[PDB]
């Protein structure tokens, strides 16, 4: 609305490699993640399939698309309750204590619903687990959405 | 393997367990045909093979062109030099420098 | 000529120029071969080399006849350069006849009768190709080490 | 045709080692690739027999045999298609990605048709093979195409 | 521009302003480089470093100069402070392609045919990223070493 955030638009310079002021259809994804929402990438394909628009070719864009396709993501971010993701974390392990054995985490990160890399799951695993192989997730949790 | 080569016909055979099998004679003859077509098909690809072979052989002679000349020269002065009073003066002398 | 080269043959035109005048006459180079060990050195010897330059041997005048016998003088670094090419995989001395064939094969400066020359003072190893090293040890400084 | 390319006979010069305008029969092979020619050393030698050329006698020759030579074996450069040389290398090897082991394409390279030498095949591979011992196709054929 | 690199480069106004006046003229160029053995120097090329100035090249002028040509100039220590964070372990040097796949997916400056180019002087450990601190040499001093 601007509130008009110009700054989204000094972002699109930074995520356009090319500097012709448009950034592919792959890139929206994680763009609309790295300005401050989350978007499933199962919500990412439909909306661009939705549209009639293929992922599957060649992509270019434009300012004049990827405002309003950040703004249609935008009405979403009611659905980021952090009551609900630790709670689930709470009915995966027994005891009444927030600790995930670490290959539990990373196997169900990598192989249930939408596939995490393994090398992604490291990096968000990489200081909150120690080496007693219990990741305390009330910490966890926290610093997932300090981000 | 070995079969890998061979301007022949990669279907008259068939292999198994302990043997392999071939045809003959009109297998025989297909094969022959298939053979043919491989010079063709191999022919022409054996070529680019060889002509890129020797491409790369010039990208090496050319970068080399000067290489040479270094070692070339450098070689002769010293059969020159070597003989030379001041240099071998310049020689044991060398040393006790710093 | 690199300026490390230069300052080597300064510092032997000083060695040689005990007078420190900047010229080096035949008192000099006489001198020079006497605190060598040489009291046999001959007014011939010094006459040849004083034969060679058309002026006195200032520091200018011994870098140019210097620079006129060595118009072919590579340093050590850039002779292990070119034998690091000839053998890119590292450590191994090159085979005799593998420097035989690419020094005839290319140039006309790698002619055989020129490569038992070659063999003939730089010994076997130095000769066949397969060491490496002392050949551009003895390529800058001469002598055998 | 001139196009009149004077640049071939710019080129004879640079492979005739004795300056009189002319180059030997075992030369034109090689000097044929140099132009932008690939013919195969069987029809380069095939060719010359054909006109009662023998390749075992010393030859000169002269620029007016070495131009009409070119232009008959410019009419086989459609022989070059790239999609039969990455599908041969693709039956080559196992798995969806393109990679030959080491030994395997260096000995094909030297011992099936045209030999071609051991030393011309450590200068293909050169740079395209790293010590994993699996050379890249995809990117072996493009950068043999580069020249 | 931390205060002992500006006091390196006033120590090499000083060697090549041999007039010690404050200004480095064409002459200073041309016997400067006279003095490190180019005897060749041409003019032009004392012409060429003059036309990137706009006045004469006294201190500041000089310093002004070498800051828009190092914009992006870091000393050894803080790029092998880099180095050390790439490889937190300690002692060794990080593989190729870990250098490559670095540069590029973090930033456009590690894009690929940039990282040839780095590959193509700086040669095969430096390239590969398995050694390390040779690039750190050669980065705040250029060529080979």
């Amino acid at each position: 609305s601007k509130a008009a955030a110009d700054d989204f638009k000094e972002a699109f310079l930074l995520f356009d490699r090319t500097g012709d002021a448009k950034i592919t259809a792959s890139q929206v994804g994680d763009i609309a993640r790295a300005l401050g929402q989350n978007p499933t990438n199962a919500e990412i394909n439909k909306i661009l399939g939705n549209p009639s628009k293929e992922e599957m070719n060649a992509a270019a864009i434009t300012f004049e698309e990827f405002l309003p396709m950040l703004q249609a993501a935008a009405n979403n971010k009611d659905q980021g309750t952090f009551e609900d993701f630790v709670e689930g974390l709470r009915v995966f392990d027994k005891e009444g204590n927030g600790t995930v054995m670490g290959a539990e985490l990373r196997h169900v990160l990598a192989t249930l619903g939408e596939k995490m890399t393994e090398e992604e799951v490291e990096e968000l695993m990489k200081g909150q687990e120690d080496s007693n192989g219990c990741i305390n997730y009330e910490a966890f949790v926290k610093h997932i959405m300090s981000v | 393997k070995l079969l890998g080569g061979g301007d022949v016909d990669h279907t008259q055979y068939a292999f198994g367990h302990t043997k392999v099998f071939f045809k003959a004679g009109l297998l025989g003859l297909l094969e022959e045909m298939r053979d043919d077509k491989l010079a063709e098909i191999i022919t022409a690809t054996q070529a680019r093979c060889r002509g890129f072979l020797m491409r790369v052989e010039y990208r090496a002679m050319v970068e080399r062109r000067e290489s040479i000349f270094c070692i070339q020269y450098n070689v002769r002065s010293f059969m020159n030099v070597k003989h030379w009073p001041w240099m071998k003066l310049f020689f044991k002398i060398k040393p006790l420098l710093k | 000529f690199d300026e490390t080269e230069i300052e080597d043959f300064k510092e032997a035109f000083t060695v040689i120029d005990q007078n420190a005048d900047g010229i080096i006459d035949k008192d000099d180079l006489r001198e020079t071969f006497a605190a060598m060990g040489r009291l046999n050195v001959k007014n011939e010897e010094l006459d040849a080399m004083i034969k060679e330059a058309s002026g006195p041997i200032n520091f200018t005048v011994f870098l140019t006849m210097f620079g006129e016998k060595l118009k072919g003088a590579d340093p050590e670094d850039v002779i292990m350069g070119a034998f690091k090419v000839l053998d890119p995989d590292g450590k191994g001395s090159i085979k005799k006849s593998f420097l035989e064939e690419l020094l005839t094969t290319g140039g006309g400066r790698f002619t055989p009768e020129e490569i038992k020359n070659m063999w003939a003072a730089f010994p076997p190893d130095v000769a066949g190709n397969v060491d490496y090293k002392n050949i551009c040890y003895v390529i800058t400084h001469g002598e055998d080490a």
